[PDB]
């Protein structure tokens, strides 16, 4: 999925926020690797 | 007052604690038992002799 660049870090496990609270919530014990990078050139749009 | 990750914490510290104060009492209570065992054998024998 795609989601804000400030809220990266939102989705640790066992995190708090919007992000991890509502809409992807991740297992205290979980095990596994997260991958993320910026795609401002590729998703974001001029007119928005 | 706290959140599942830190609440976890503080009460792994209390049960760690209590843990210990539970064998702590169970030590002293066998070693008590031992004297008490001991001090039973003997008033077995000075009631049979």
């Amino acid at each position: 999925f795609v989601i804000r660049g400030d809220e990266v870090r939102q989705i640790a496990p066992g995190q708090t926020g919007k992000i991890a609270d509502y809409n992807y919530k991740l297992p205290d014990d979980f095990t596994g690797c997260v991958i993320a990078w910026n795609s401002n050139n590729l998703d974001s749009k001029v007119g928005g | 007052r706290l959140d599942p990750p830190e609440a976890e914490v503080q009460i792994d510290r209390l049960i760690t604690g209590r843990l210990q104060s539970l064998q702590t009492y169970v030590t002293q209570q066998l070693i008590r038992a031992a004297e008490i065992r001991a001090s039973a054998n003997l008033a077995a024998t000075k009631m049979s002799e």
